[PDB]
């Protein structure tokens, strides 16, 4: 079954990856604490 | 547990068969010459069955009115004393009263009074008139409060005089016409019914071995420990009983009462009354919780399971414990249709049959000298030897089994059958009896039972077989017809 | 925020947007709107101060991974960091730093949370929305009671009533505080000049012109007349601060916080004009409520419905998580209050992090996901159930109706659950009509109202002609469901179609149609939309047709259905079982443990799921799809999954079927399958069972693990490894030891039974101080060990209790007793399995693969199977698959008949098989007998339907018990099959035994096989050896217990045996 | 923004951007797609172009023009039908190719491989 196509919704985004803004990596979090 | 506690081994039996409080063990095994008590231990070495039958006993240093006879609908105490329920309910619990017990002792104190304590002025009004000569020589002579005055009054009035007086009152009421006012129409009837139930109760008391003073109890029995156990789980988890909680509360408050009363010396005032009535309310909660205005709740915002809660209810006592009993020699299954079976025959799976006729197969192995000991026979059973099925095809021929449909609806829901061994995991049932069971084959479960007694086998074979029960008892119409 | 708006208006939306959108809305706004509610708490000494800056919060990337979260039974969560300092009023300083408030769980791609290694999902709830509702429940005297109930956000009811032009009163609760006045707690002009706003303010105007006295500040001063403090007191009430605060909830706090929905509903019902930001009770609101109440009797007026969806609201994961976060923040502020109380008396200057610990948030969320009835473990029987679980609605739960105090009208289909709630998918049993599903196109709109798409008909052609209508806007439009394929000699615009105006069903001309539903999958749920030819099945059978697809067992190898509805593709897409590409590129590496793709520079590795265990003990086995070197766009399928062949869901197999009574072996609902289904692995599935055994630290020792056990049969330890845990590959049978730990038993030779001492002394058996503790395999549960896990503890305690998990798989075939079900509610129990030469064969010699009972069709009235049956045959003879949308009888009359018969004729003509379409009884053919070579006298309907295999297997239902464990108190067999209990007999059963007049049978089911302590042992003895079973004398222990707790209430119960020959009392002891 | 990959690879460009692309120096073949939303067969063409833009990662540039936006520019390019593709060679010596209709993807590959 070919997804995408005309009769299927847009692809579901990975929820962690979808959180572009309200989420930071551990390195930046460590850096901003000092 | 502990000595003098909820699980006090000193009063109950040993927690282990033979092991005493210290830990020594005595071989008895018989009802013969053996020390009844082990000196320092003072504990018999008989089985721990006595654990679940020994009765505890506590003393409340205050008479306690039974909840059933005081709080419930038309309490018998009100009829016994010919007093309004509000009066006696204020004598105790609310404690907004001071009763006067008329008794054997003379009444040199002027007049009687009945009860009057609800006015804030009485804190320092009566002391000018009260006492004036000692404290115990006036207050403790008479005018008692709490349940003590109620119990003494119960122990005072003569039943025969009550019968005579109530008969006189009935005669007086019966000779009045009235029938003019609706209030007057309904006032006479209630009083006459009150008098009639009063003489009924009094006459029942007169000719019986039961004394009225026993409704105001003074000594509280305690349920045996084993029937209210604390579950021992691995790691130290304990699943105790709420009964232990209410019992602990009651005995601790009673201990506080004993400490306060035995330390009278400088006698206090309202504090003694407050603590005594708190003890009374605690006993009230223990006996019948959920019937008072405020039901006490444990550490989960949930009311306790009272003794009345255990007694009363579709899931408590008198409903399913004494009627619905799980039995041995039983096993669930799934039902399929067998058209080849005869009317007097069913089909049992090989797995179910071996777990129901196991002991008869142990017969077959031991008697036929194919095995020697119980352990050897069970070991041979557990390994599925080819001779095991020859025994569990030989002790089942002629031994009926009762098949029961789990959602029983009518009389023909349980029927006896002659089982045979089938290969698979499903019970084959005759199609004609299906409407007798009201059973389809979309997925259903049937429970099997094995009658062990010879009389029971005769009953099953000669009274519950589907060849002498071919007619329904409704109107007498056939119950097994080609569907 | 909004995504592509035309989702659900041009395609079927993904069956995840509820949970996904709820969580995203929570993360985006609830955190901000809950952090602001955190106070500026401080100390009474004017010495310290705590502040929480709001517009600085952010989350952190989770430390552990989801695979490791479920691998170590951890909790997949992210740390919440907020930047805020602490102010000390000792040197007037403020130390600013970023602190860690706590941890918040995160959803995965499935819409679930991983809490303590368990998948959990949040169920939506339906609650009555705040607002004003008028009612009338009559009276026994024949009196109309006009109630004006008002519901706040929390549930504060302040009713208003009139009794034949009586005094309007604010009934608080029960029958008390019958207050009549509408005084203000500020400005209420009780005198005049504002109350005369509708028709008349007289209504017994203060009786004698004052009723007491007049406005001033209160109708007797002292605030709120004399009922300022009338709630509860021990005597006479007197105003006090605590009483005032307690009654503020009943006056203002908990009975005038309407909220957004409450304000909107009040402005709608009463048709007022107040700014929407005002969410409190105004005097004009109560004035208009009283006006409407009095005017209802005077002709005009109408009464509200408690079941209309415009009077209800939906709570989802967003609101539940917001409330949980609020509770957690309250707990946190209490903790900081305690710490700041303890931060001065110890004379320490701590950093802000020392004033906040992550105890409240973590424990609060664990308690929420562990105790709340609206958070339930995910059902993973098959890909269908994962999708079905997420989209559920329930009236139950906190603050809602229960299964006992729910009326009968609430258990019916209102004419508003049409585009929003499926009407044929509910929960059977006591909670019937209280738990339902969501419509396929349904969507939670603003204010928690369910919305449905409709095509607007207008002569302007705006741009997007589709709208999302709410229940409040639904009943005032004329929603057609007809067609434009009808022409008369006049004009086409006067043709008549069925419609739905208000709450009725009319038939109107095309010229007065405002909206037009166009979607076939709009009034049903996911379960009901997987039934082909649903329009030919009785609506009574649809419930169980939907309910028997959630019990399907994913088989080893899957196969697609010839006839379907075309919704299987989206179910497979949204189930989460698949592995869809998150990037472009070419498949440059594939192994059956991983797929590596190269696209746009970087290289992405996707790990497959080889073999795992479901919550219902079923495997989850994935498989790569596209070979090496080919390319995939974003979102396309990369790997298959369990029961998901192709890009489609596949819960069953296509099998040849003939409807005929064979020999009574298909009586009622029995099926008669052939051997071809057991040696070709047509129905064969893997079941993995997880046996977990832990260790404890007792007084003697911490239950040492070992590979040897004293006086245990070595054969039972043949597969035990040297460490003490069975290794992989062992064909462990029943009763075999998996993990055996030598629990240190007491050196209790004194407690040992004399029989044990005799056995150990006479036969020389040694005396050991170790209990026999091992994970013996129960009855059944055989298989081959596929995985072993051994872990310990790591925390404050120095001792590490080791837990062992053993996974035993088992390849179970299809045997007599299994349940095979179709898609049209035709269930069945396999009765017999025949060899291929013993079954009827068609006129081409092919043996039949399954035989059903024809009589089942007229009873359940599901003709839709027959169509599918015939159609399946055509597919099997033409190498084509049909995906037919439901309700195809709109284009034509008897369109399904045309489709089926044309396909059958084409299959019979292209392949010369003249028996496929017999032009004298179409769809039927004359099959022969497999054991006589004779043709059955009448033609038989044959086909290729899609049959499933159900989870209720026979090996999970067998039982048997001669003796064993007894309950501690009742002394009865424990329960069920796990505890080796015995079947229960009670009530009706006894009534049958009394009816038959059998006394010994009834007696021995209560004394011998039950409570008797001393009689079970003796029947065991006289049954091992043989004798005449003696009738018992003493009563069972049930009566002893009865007399015991009737003694605890100061009551007697004495038995007596007054003799008929001596009159001597023989009182039994009890 | 480098966090989630783009769902669609073909980038829509205006008329002036296309003029700049054709006039400016190029080293890879260029594909110009003419399409409209109301078009019937153009959904399939869009899907096929999206598939083609993945196989040719960086060796080709694919763009589309909406005739509803730039109608005169489409008319000037000698477009007499919506499903139209223009193949532009990377060198100015070789002439361009115009293809009309719903052509198969394989012939598109042949066009920009063996003729461009």
């Amino acid at each position: 079954i070919d997804y995408r196509g005309p009769d299927f919704h847009e692809p579901t985004p990975n929820m962690l990856a979808h959180l572009k803004e309200h989420g930071k990596i551990i390195s930046r979090e460590d850096l901003e604490k000092l | 547990p502990e000595k003098d506690g909820l699980f006090c081994e000193r009063i109950f039996g040993p927690i282990k068969s033979g092991i005493c409080a210290c830990g020594n063990y005595r071989v008895i095994g018989d009802e013969k010459e053996d020390p009844k008590f082990c000196e320092q231990c003072g504990v018999e070495f008989v089985d721990s069955r006595i654990r679940r039958y020994q009765m505890g006993y506590i003393k409340l240093a205050c008479p306690v009115t039974h909840v059933w006879y005081l709080k419930r609908l038309p309490s018998y105490i009100a009829n016994f004393l010919d007093k309004p329920l509000k009066e006696l309910e204020g004598l105790v619990y609310c404690d907004f009263s001071f009763a006067r017990p008329i008794a054997k002792k003379p009444t040199f104190l002027r007049l009687r009074g009945l009860f009057e304590y609800e006015i804030q002025s009485w804190k320092y009004s009566i002391p000018l008139f009260f006492t004036t000569q000692g404290f115990d020589t006036f207050r403790n002579r008479e005018i008692s409060t709490g349940a003590g005055a109620i119990r003494e009054q119960l122990a005072d009035l003569d039943l025969r005089t009550i019968i005579d007086y109530s008969f006189a009152e009935w005669k007086e009421l019966g000779e009045e016409g009235s029938t003019g006012n609706e209030w007057e129409d309904r006032k006479v009837g209630r009083r006459k019914d009150f008098l009639v139930r009063r003489m009924e109760l009094v006459k029942h008391f007169i000719r019986t071995n039961i004394e009225p003073e026993w409704m105001v109890l003074c000594l509280l029995p305690v349920l045996p420990p084993e029937l209210r156990p604390i579950i021992q789980i691995d790691g130290g988890k304990l699943m105790s009983s709420d009964i232990n909680e209410l019992y602990r509360r009651v005995i601790y408050r009673n201990n506080t009462l004993t400490d306060l009363l035995s330390t009278s010396r400088s006698t206090p005032g309202e504090l003694v009354m407050c603590q005594e009535k708190l003890v009374q309310e605690a006993v009230d909660t223990l006996l019948d919780n959920g019937i008072r205005g405020q039901p006490m709740r444990d550490g989960h915002n949930k009311v306790y399971k009272s003794f009345s809660d255990v007694i009363e209810g579709k899931e408590g006592r008198f409903r399913e414990t004494l009627l619905g009993k799980r039995v041995d020699y039983s096993g669930r299954s799934v039902i399929v249709v067998g058209p080849s079976l005869s009317l007097h025959r069913c089909g049992l799976p090989r797995e179910i049959a071996i777990e129901l006729f196991q002991t008869f197969v142990i017969r077959g192995l031991i008697r036929q000298h194919l095995a020697s000991n119980i352990g050897v026979a069970k070991r041979k059973i557990r390994e599925k030897e080819p001779i095991v099925w020859k025994i569990l095809q030989e002790v089942m021929q002629g031994h009926p089994v009762l098949l029961n449909r789990a959602p029983t609806l009518h009389r023909l829901g349980i029927q006896a059958f002659q089982p045979i061994l089938v290969e698979g995991r499903a019970i084959c049932l005759h199609p004609l009896v299906c409407k007798g069971f009201n059973a389809d084959f979309d997925g259903d479960q049937m429970a099997v039972h094995v009658p062990l007694s010879l009389e029971a086998q005769a009953e099953a074979r000669l009274l519950m077989f589907s060849h002498m029960n071919l007619l329904s008892p409704a109107i007498g119409d056939p119950i097994s017809v080609p569907t | 925020m909004l995504r592509d708006g035309n989702e659900g208006m041009s395609t079927i939306p993904g069956f995840n947007q509820i949970q996904f959108e709820g969580f995203w809305r929570f993360i985006d706004q609830g955190l901000t709107e809950e952090l602001s509610k955190f106070p500026k708490m401080e100390d009474t000494d004017q010495e310290i101060e705590f502040q929480l800056f709001v517009e600085t919060y952010q989350l952190a990337e989770p430390l552990i991974k989801e695979k490791d979260a479920v691998y170590e039974s951890l909790t997949y969560s992210s740390e919440l960091y907020v930047s805020a300092g602490l102010i000390w009023k000792t040197r007037r300083e403020m130390q600013e730093q970023t602190i860690l408030i706590g941890n918040i769980p995160l959803m995965n791609s499935l819409g679930t949370f991983i809490v303590n290694g368990i998948y959990r999902i949040v169920i939506n709830q339906i609650l009555q929305s705040p607002g004003i509702y008028y009612r009338s429940e009559l009276d026994h005297n024949g009196i109309s009671v006009y109630t004006g109930t008002i519901i706040s956000d929390w549930g504060g009811r302040s009713e208003l009533e009139i009794d034949r032009k009586a005094r309007i009163w604010a009934r608080v609760s029960r029958k008390q505080k019958i207050s009549i006045l509408v005084l203000s707690s500020a400005m209420g002009s009780n005198l005049r000049e504002i109350l005369d706003n509708v028709c008349y303010p007289e209504i017994f105007l203060s009786f004698l012109n004052d009723k007491e006295k007049k406005k001033i500040g209160s109708k007797e001063n002292a605030i709120l007349e004399f009922y300022q403090q009338f709630a509860c007191v021990g005597g006479d009430p007197v105003f006090s601060e605590s009483l005032c605060k307690d009654l503020q909830k009943k006056f203002f706090q908990q009975r005038c916080e309407l909220g957004r929905i409450g304000r909107r509903n009040m402005n709608r019902r009463l048709n007022l004009d107040i700014p929407e930001n005002n969410t409190f009770l105004l005097p004009r609101d109560i004035l208009a409520a009283a006006d409407h109440l009095i005017g209802m009797k005077f002709g005009m007026g109408t009464l509200d419905d408690m079941n209309h969806l415009k009077h209800k609201r939906i709570r989802s994961v967003a609101d539940l998580l917001q409330d949980q976060f609020g509770l957690a923040l309250v707990r946190l502020e209490n903790v900081v209050r305690g710490t700041i109380s303890g931060a001065i008396r110890h004379k320490l200057i701590p950093t802000p992090q020392n004033l906040v610990t992550s105890t409240p948030l973590t424990t609060t969320f664990e308690s929420f996901f562990g105790l709340h009835p609206l958070s339930q473990v995910l059902d993973r029987t098959n890909p269908l159930t994962q999708i079905v679980h997420g989209r559920k609605l329930s009236y139950l739960g906190p603050g809602g109706l229960t299964g006992r105090t729910a009326s009968f009208r609430i258990r019916d289909i209102h004419p508003s659950h049409y585009g929003r709630i499926c009407p044929i998918d509910t929960s059977e049993g006591i909670n019937v009509g209280l738990i339902g599903s969501l419509a396929i196109h349904a969507r939670i709109g603003p204010w928690g109202s369910l919305e449905s798409p409709y095509y607007e008909i207008s002569e302007r052609s705006k741009r997007v002609q589709m709208l999302y209508l709410s229940p409040s806007r639904d009943e005032y439009y004329m929603l057609a469901s007809g067609n434009s394929l009808a022409l008369n000699q006049g004009i086409q615009e006067e043709q008549v179609v069925p419609a739905r105006y208000r709450q009725e069903f009319l038939t109107i001309a095309w010229e007065q149609v405002h909206f037009r539903s166009i979607f076939s999958f709009q009034y049903f749920s996911i379960g009901a939309s997987l039934i082909p030819f649903i329009e030919h099945n009785d609506a009574n059978r649809a419930l169980m047709s939907s309910n028997m697809q959630r019990q399907a067992v994913p088989l080893s190898q899957s196969e697609k259905c010839i006839v379907g509805t075309g919704l299987e593709r989206q179910v497979a897409l949204d189930s989460g079982v698949l592995a869809i590409a998150e990037h472009e590129g070419k498949i440059i590496y594939t192994n059956t443990d991983k797929i590596v793709l190269l696209g746009n520079g970087n290289t992405v590795s996707i790990p497959l799921v080889m073999y795992q265990r479901s919550n219902k003990n079923t495997c989850m086995h994935q498989k790569p799809q596209i070979p090496r070197g080919k390319c995939v766009k974003k979102g396309q399928i990369l790997a298959d999954g369990a029961a998901t062949v192709g890009g489609e869901l596949a819960l069953g197999k296509n099998v040849l079927v003939a409807y005929m009574p064979w020999e009574g072996y298909n009586f009622e609902d029995a099926v008669l399958i052939s051997e071809r289904l057991v040696y070709e692995d047509i129905y064969t599935s893997f079941h993995i069972r997880k046996y977990e055994i832990q260790t404890y630290v007792t007084s003697q020792g911490p239950e040492k693990v070992t590979s040897e056990i004293p006086h245990l049969e070595a054969h039972l330890l043949r597969n035990l490894d040297k460490n003490g845990i069975v290794r992989l590959g062992s064909w462990v049978e029943t009763g075999d030891i998996l993990v055996g730990k030598l629990t240190p038993q007491m050196a209790k030779e004194s407690s040992y039974a004399p029989e044990d001492r005799l056995l150990r002394a006479i036969l020389g058996i040694q005396v050991s101080t170790s209990k026999e503790t091992c994970l013996k395999l129960p009855i059944g549960g055989r298989g081959r060990v596929i995985d072993v896990r051994w872990i310990q503890k790591k925390g404050g305690s120095s001792y590490n209790p080791e837990t062992i998990h053993v996974y035993i798989s088992q390849k179970r075939e299809i045997k007599v007793g299994d349940k095979v079900a179709g898609r049209h509610g035709n269930k069945g129990i396999i009765s017999r399995i025949l060899l291929r030469q013993d079954m009827p064969y068609l006129q081409d010699g092919r043996p039949v693969d399954m035989i059903f009972n024809p009589l089942g069709v007229p009873s359940r009235m599901n003709v839709g199977q027959i169509f599918e049956c015939s159609l399946g045959l055509a597919g099997s003879l033409l190498d084509r698959h049909y995906r037919i949308a439901p309700f195809d009888e709109r284009y034509e009359q008897e369109a399904s008949r045309k489709l089926v018969f044309s396909e059958l004729y084409e299959a019979s003509k292209q392949t010369a098989n003249p028996w496929v379409f017999e032009p004298e009884y179409p769809g039927k053919s004359r099959i022969f007998d497999g054991r006589t070579g004779d043709p059955f006298e009448q033609p038989v309907i044959i086909g290729n339907p899609y049959i499933l295999k159900l989870i209720h297997q026979v090996d999970d239902k067998i039982h048997g018990r001669s003796s064993g464990h007894y309950a501690l108190v009742t002394q009865q067999p424990l329960r069920g099959r796990a505890k080796q209990g015995g079947q229960r007999v009670g009530e009706m059963e006894v009534w049958a035994l009394e009816g038959f007049g059998v006394a010994h049978i009834l007696q021995e089911m209560l004394t011998y096989k039950s409570d008797h302590i001393k009689a079970r042992q003796e029947v065991l003895g006289t049954t091992i050896i043989g004798g005449t079973i003696p009738n018992p004398e003493d009563a069972p222990e049930s009566f002893r217990l009865l007399v015991r707790e009737l003694r605890s209430l100061a009551l007697e119960l004495n038995h007596f045996l007054v003799s008929e020959r001596n009159f001597q009392i023989n009182r039994m002891e009890a | 923004a480098k966090h989630v990959r783009e769902d669609y690879l073909v980038k829509k460009l205006s008329a002036n951007e296309i003029t700049e692309l054709v006039r400016g120096e190029r080293n890879v073949p260029l594909i110009i797609d003419f399409y409209a939303t109301w078009c019937g067969p153009c959904i399939l063409m869009a899907q096929e172009l999206e598939m083609l833009a993945v196989e040719y990662e960086k060796n080709a540039m694919i763009v589309k023009v909406d005739t509803d936006d730039e109608y005169e520019f489409a008319r000037d390019m000698q477009v007499r039908g919506l499903p139209t593709l223009y193949f532009i060679s990377p060198d100015p010596n070789k002439d361009a190719i115009r293809t009309e209709g719903l052509i198969p993807i394989q012939m598109m590959r042949d066009i920009l491989d063996n003729d461009m």
